[PDB]
């Protein structure tokens, strides 16, 4: 009895492969429109489905096709994947009264040259300077997530087991470790800032958590490094009195 | 569930001239619901290749339709409109009067 | 190219009115919408306009002028929460698809009450051998340029709202794996605020 | 003179026999220019005037897309109305919709309108202000509260002012030689003996456009509203319209009677009397 | 031309 739904959340594929994306509309909604949103660009219309047929189609090539089933859910299939198909695929549902379109959470597709290119993040917390505490009565923790590809992660901070937002800043876009290379790995920073009295309580416990979206257990893997599965990686610290 | 019985008019396109080409019309209007069967008759017998307009309707929501053929009238030929609708116990015939 | 927006970023001082314009070419454009997209997220409907004129909803005002073929969104009393990409979408009478602009990025630049720029060194929780430089408490005017040396990394400035203390703060981070790398000279490509505090 | 563009839609269920029968027609003034029938081969919006044939495939695609959407909205509306009125799956019912535009001499917007009926009775219509709905019964009130919530009237107003008018302007220019022509009625009068003492005088208007006309009889100047037989104004089949007015009159007293003919295409109103 | 966003009852 709730909102628009999409799966999978993230996908990694290689050139020439095929993918299927699923979308379920919001509960009172019976029409679903698919859009492609490339990085730094606006969503581009692919199709809209109503009563199980294609009501309208965009400007996309034959590789992209789709379907809507009796429960009003829908699939986007795209074949012969190109690197350039890397995008946020957005599904949007509407009714037939208001016709307003409400977007889902999106499937993030990345098409890469070779699955060997994917690597989870390495994660580390850096503890406050005694200088900062002294000058300021406040203490900044820095998290650093390093060496990951593709560039979708979700970074959150946890204090004494509860997820926090006040006092955080995470970089809006991750940085290329090697700008020249097209398949460069990424880095991302975040700050948690608290009062010195808070950081000085050695009962207080701080954890930086990075959810990484990676390979699924459908993906073959023969390398020696651990399979770069979708996983969570963390670093932590405890407060220090003086 | 409104039920309204058809009006019927039978007439020619141009003024009737014996031995001269024309069109025979049947305007059926004022009816509801919209299922209806209309033929044009020549001496009691059903005319083929009769065409009709696309269903439309008036301000009171009653339907109207025009049925027509090419015909060439004569002093002794009778033409008529034969109409059926759920509202009628039996098909209703209206003979063509060249001055109506 | 049917719906045009500038990318920006556009800056608006915190509390001030932000203005976004969008332009379109199709005369059959009938219905207009503004979507907000936070970094890493999907777009969110915030306003629809179906009629020429102004339309007010909370802090948002949309203005449509169909003769001049523009549409505007104004956001009064800008908050940090308002920093996001704003996408402009249009629907013609011929169909049911949305044509979207590329999105204008809005950054609401925060007012720093008492700036005190400084560069601090932070040690890794796991091991002393790895370290990080935090440039913090500089004024919003300061931009932070990337280092021209590869192997030394610098993030952009980011603003953090410590809500309990009504206090806001900028920060950027710099790090390297080189033995010849000091916080003292980490942001040397960046225009140094005069006497930023450098401890050791 | 004024012009109008008007779309008419009819959907009729037929339980047991498939999807409902759906018929759509468009008009500019009294002239049909477009047609869609759900049982026809093509499954497209089809041209019915010479002047619309000029539109390209991007137009027919759009018009086919939307007309299909109207037919699907009626399919649902039939189901919904069936539920609200607690009627059986087996009976056969009708929805009708009509909307469109009027413009003045200047070709500027004049009025817009959208009416809707279930089984020949009004259900809901948009008011003159195009901002609020008039609702037949408790079922229409339900629909009106829902449409208020979903800003339906506002979306439709945009179309009615604006888009609808602009297309009407374009159709009027492209189709100038038929749409902007006004054919004045060719008139005549006819006399039939009814046995003794009385005669019919029948007054005719043939070959006119548009369909609007007034035909009246007077005896000695004074209107015969009660006494006159009128026939509904009727299509000739060639783009033009026919009408007549009869009156019964005492024999040899026929000079007293005069037929009055009013039409857009006449410079001044016509007067006719029996000329043997 | 026809209206696009025709609403259901």
């Amino acid at each position: 009895d709730a909102g628009v739904t999409q799966s999978p959340t993230h996908l990694i594929k290689t050139r020439g492969q095929q993918v299927t994306l699923r979308c379920s509309p919001k509960q009172g909604h019976d029409t679903v429109s698919w859009y492609q949103q490339a990085l730094g660009q606006g969503p581009q219309f692919i199709f809209q489905y109503y009563e199980e047929e294609e009501r309208q189609r965009g400007n996309f090539p034959d590789r992209f096709s789709g379907h809507q089933f009796p429960n009003y859910s829908s699939e986007l299939n795209v074949n012969a994947l190109l690197l350039g198909d890397s995008a946020l695929y957005l599904c949007a549902s509407s009714d037939t009264v208001s016709y307003e379109q409400y977007f889902g959470p999106g499937t993030r597709l990345t098409v890469t040259e070779d699955l060997k290119n994917v690597f989870p993040p390495e994660v580390a917390v850096f503890e406050p300077s005694e200088a900062e505490i002294s000058h300021t009565q406040k203490a900044t923790l820095v998290c650093l997530a390093t060496g990951f590809y593709p560039d979708h992660v979700e970074l959150s901070w946890w204090v004494n087991g509860k997820e926090v937002h006040s006092g955080v800043c995470t970089d809006p876009q991750p940085l290329k470790e090697q700008p020249a290379l097209n398949d460069s790995r990424y880095a991302l920073s975040s700050r948690l800032r608290v009062s010195a009295t808070f950081w000085q309580d050695p009962r207080n416990h701080f954890r930086c958590q990075v959810q990484f979206y990676g390979l699924s257990e459908n993906d073959e893997w023969t390398q020696d490094r651990a399979k770069p599965v979708t996983q969570i990686v963390s670093a932590e610290a405890w407060g220090r009195a003086d | 569930m409104i039920q309204r019985t058809p009006k019927i008019q039978v007439y020619s396109r141009h003024p009737a001239e014996n031995g001269k080409s024309n069109f025979l019309n049947c305007y059926v209007s004022g009816f509801h619901p919209s299922d209806i069967e209309v033929d044009l008759l020549k001496n009691g017998e059903r005319i083929e290749k009769v065409e009709h307009s696309d269903l439309s309707f008036s301000k009171d929501w009653s339907f109207y339709l025009l049925y027509y053929t090419e015909f060439t009238p004569t002093e002794k030929d009778e033409y008529a409109c034969r109409v059926n609708h759920v509202t009628l116990s039996q098909p209703k015939i209206v003979k063509w009067d060249r001055d109506m | 190219k049917e719906v045009e927006q500038n990318s920006g970023p556009l800056s608006v001082p915190e509390g001030a009115i932000a203005s976004l314009n969008c332009t379109y070419s199709d005369r059959g454009s009938q219905s207009f919408f503004w979507y907000r997209q936070y970094s890493g997220k999907s777009p969110e409907l915030i306003m629809f306009i179906y009629s020429n004129g102004d339309k007010e909803d909370g802090r948002f005002t949309a203005q449509l002028n169909k003769a001049s073929q523009y549409i505007s969104l104004l956001i009064r009393d800008s908050k940090l929460s308002d920093s996001a990409t704003y996408l402009c979408a249009v629907r013609t009478n011929s169909g049911y698809a949305l044509n979207f602009g590329k999105g204008t990025s809005l950054l609401v630049t925060p007012h720093i009450q008492k700036p005190d720029p400084a560069v601090y060194q932070l040690r890794d929780s796991k091991s002393s051998d790895k370290s990080v430089c935090l440039f913090t408490d500089f004024d919003s005017q300061t931009n932070v340029s990337q280092s021209k040396d590869s192997d030394v990394y610098i993030t952009d400035k980011c603003v953090l709202d410590m809500r309990s203390m009504d206090f806001k703060s900028n920060s950027a981070v710099a790090w390297s794996n080189k033995s010849d790398f000091a916080c003292a000279n980490a942001f040397n490509n960046s225009i140094i605020p005069e006497d930023t505090f450098f401890p050791s | 003179g004024s012009h109008s563009m008007r779309y008419f839609f009819t959907s009729v269920s037929r339980p047991g026999r498939g999807e409902p029968r759906f018929i759509a027609v468009g008009y500019v003034d009294d002239t049909q220019f477009v047609r869609f029938d759900s049982d026809a081969a093509s499954q497209r919006m089809e041209p019915r005037a010479p002047w619309i044939e000029q539109e390209g495939p991007e137009y027919w695609d759009g018009e086919t897309r939307k007309v299909k959407a109207h037919s699907q909205t009626h399919r649902v509306d039939l189901g919904t109305l069936r539920g609200y009125y607690n009627q059986s799956e087996a009976g056969s019912h009708t929805v009708q919709r009509m909307y469109g535009c009027d413009v003045g001499s200047d070709w500027r917007f004049l009025r817009g309108y959208h009416q809707y009926a279930y089984d020949g009775k009004d259900y809901i219509a948009l008011k003159e202000d195009l901002r609020s709905w008039t609702a037949a019964d408790m079922a229409a009130q339900t629909t009106k509260h829902k449409w208020e919530a979903a800003h339906v009237a506002e979306q439709l107003r945009a179309y009615l002012e604006g888009t609808c008018v602009e297309w009407l302007r374009r159709y009027l220019e492209n189709g100038k030689e038929t749409l902007q022509r006004t054919d004045a009625p060719k008139t005549h009068m006819t006399h039939h003996a009814v046995s003794d003492h009385e005669a019919t005088l029948r007054c005719w208007a043939l070959s006119f456009y548009p369909a609007e006309i007034t035909l009246t009889w007077q005896r000695d100047g004074e209107d015969q509203t009660q006494d006159t037989e009128l026939v509904e104004t009727r299509p000739a089949g060639d783009g033009t319209f026919q009408k007549w007015a009869a009156v019964v009159v005492p024999s040899g007293q026929e000079q007293r009677y005069t037929c009055h003919v009013q039409h857009e295409g006449l410079p001044k109103p016509l007067t006719l009397r029996w000329e043997p | 031309s026809l209206f696009n966003t025709i609403a259901v009852l």
